[PDB]
């Protein structure tokens, strides 16, 4: 998702743990990123009791029709953008709500 | 649930 203001692309997860960290530690602070280890997958990186956390977004076919999902099919996800919607409002598998976009 | 990550 490009136009997502969580959204900082290719970037690693070095880099996305500094920016959080330079950012407060703030709990529930976020931002989505690409999986380079995942190559068309994504990983959502949280903050939360002052650690990072990072969760695996993979891509999956349905029927021949494209879903993300970070519990292996348990919860499915048409884009990026229905995951964070969804998880800013219901916890589903993380430790808290994703309360606060990192700036990119 | 998958190396490296922390989804459940
Ligand atoms: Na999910």
């Amino acid at each position: 998702h490009r136009t997502q203001l969580w959204f900082h692309g290719r970037i690693s997860r070095e880099e996305s743990q500094r920016l959080i960290g330079q950012q407060g530690l703030v709990d529930g602070l976020f931002l989505v990123r690409e999986s380079q280890r995942n190559p068309q997958g994504f990983v959502l990186s949280l903050c939360h009791l002052q650690k990072v956390k990072h969760y695996l977004i993979l891509p999956s076919e349905e029927e021949g029709r494209l879903y993300f999902s970070m519990d292996d099919g348990q919860t499915r996800f048409t884009d990026l953008l229905q995951l964070v919607e969804f998880h800013q409002l219901n916890r589903g598998i993380l430790p808290c709500l994703l309360r606060h976009c990192c700036t990119r | 649930s998958f190396e490296g990550y922390d989804n459940s």
